[PDB]
């Protein structure tokens, strides 16, 4: 499912702006 | 509203034309915790010394700003957070620098992040999300009304009061602009594809931002997500946008519109501008007033035991906060 693939990705964390 | 829009331009220009400055100092206050970090700065819960109030204050080193090239931008963030004056907009209380740092004292807003409720329960009922969500639309549109574009949305920069309402923090990348604006900044899962195709943008980025915002507290995950940056960027850009099953009609039609890359289609960018999302089918049960008011039933009041507790909120590995004996970057931040 979506939500399995989204909970096993590497980007569930909280998420900081780009920064170059 | 055009009658309330008014009067508030004019009550911000004046604080924009002439910000405050120097208005407290770091021995007034006692650091207690780190309540959340990002990529510039600390925030930290600190108690004031002399009322006895507790505040969050945000630390930026003056070094780690200059390396990363965020100069102007902090600026920009003290200088608008002092000026505007709305209901969903955390409060700027104090603000001051020292010879390593620049910091910027908040209100405390102890219901936490939006992020890490959202997280926890999953997902959030459309009466729920709707509930932010109109709070947010009504706060663009004050911003927007003034020529600001706010470019970080997102449920990180989003804290719940003990009222259950929203309270909006870290004006970072905000920027006071009547035209286009070329800077690539934001946070990858929400960037509008005008941004990543370094086109040039304005305002629509904001709408477009929104319409991530309403996905990812209704479907629990966002509309276009990777394990990389790169790879979010091709899922952004192709534009397809898949909805969960549970999805109203009215939600997605509304996404459709928001999530539109095509900035002569996309909601809050038309004629009509902010009025077609209020008038749109999803939002028929939010009386507009009665938010703005905060007369309205809060879905959620966050649980907090006694002023001062961060129950709330995660932990952080603490850092020693340093001050040199020796003035940095002096004439960069003059105004600040
Ligand atoms: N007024 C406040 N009350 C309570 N917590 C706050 C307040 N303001 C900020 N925070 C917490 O501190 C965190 C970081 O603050 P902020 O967003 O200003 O940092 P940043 O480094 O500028 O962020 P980014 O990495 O997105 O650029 C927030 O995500 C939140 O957890
Ligand atoms: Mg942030
Ligand atoms: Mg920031």
């Amino acid at each position: 499912t979506t939500y399995a693939d989204f909970i096993a990705s590497g980007r569930t964390g909280r998420r900081n702006a780009i920064h170059d | 509203v055009k009658e309330f829009l008014a009067k508030a331009k004019e009550d911000f220009l004046k604080k924009w034309e002439t910000p405050s400055q120097n208005t407290a100092q770091l021995d007034q206050f006692d650091r207690i915790k780190t309540l959340g970090t990002g990529s510039f700065g600390r925030v930290m819960l600190v108690k004031h010394k002399e009322s006895g109030n507790h505040y969050a204050m945000k630390i930026l080193d003056k070094q780690k700003v200059v390396k990363l090239k965020q100069i102007e931008h902090t600026l920009n963030e003290k200088r608008i957070l002092q000026a505007v004056n709305f209901p969903f907009l955390v409060k700027l209380e104090f603000s001051f620098k020292d010879n390593s740092n620049l910091y910027m004292v908040m209100e405390y807003v102890a219901g936490g992040e939006m992020f890490s409720h959202l997280r926890r329960i999953g997902r959030f009922s459309e009466p729920h999300a709707r509930f932010y969500a109109a709070q947010i639309v009504l706060t663009f549109e004050y911003l927007h009304s003034l020529d600001l574009i706010y470019r970080d949305l997102k449920p990180e920069n989003l804290l719940i009061d003990q009222q259950g309402y929203i309270q909006v923090t870290d004006f970072g990348f905000a920027k006071r602009v009547k035209g286009r604006t070329w800077t690539l900044c934001g946070t990858p899962e929400y960037l509008a594809p005008e941004i990543i195709l370094s086109k040039g943008y304005n305002k629509a980025v904001d709408w477009w931002a929104l319409g991530v915002l309403i996905y990812e507290m209704a479907a629990g995950y966002p509309p276009f997500f990777a394990d990389q940056p790169i790879q979010i960027y091709e899922k952004i850009v192709s534009g397809k946008v898949r909805f969960p099953s549970h999805f109203s009609s009215d939600l997605k039609d509304l996404l459709r519109n928001l999530l539109q890359v095509d900035l002569t289609k996309r909601f809050g960018n038309l004629k009509n501008g902010v009025n077609d999302i209020k008038n749109h089918k999803w939002f028929a049960t939010t009386d507009w007033i009665a938010i703005y008011q905060r007369k309205v039933e809060a879905p959620f009041i966050p649980k907090f035991k006694g002023p001062g507790d961060t129950s709330n909120f995660d932990d952080y590995e603490e850092e020693e906060i340093r001050v040199s004996i020796n003035e940095k970057c002096g004439k960069e931040f003059t105004e600040f």
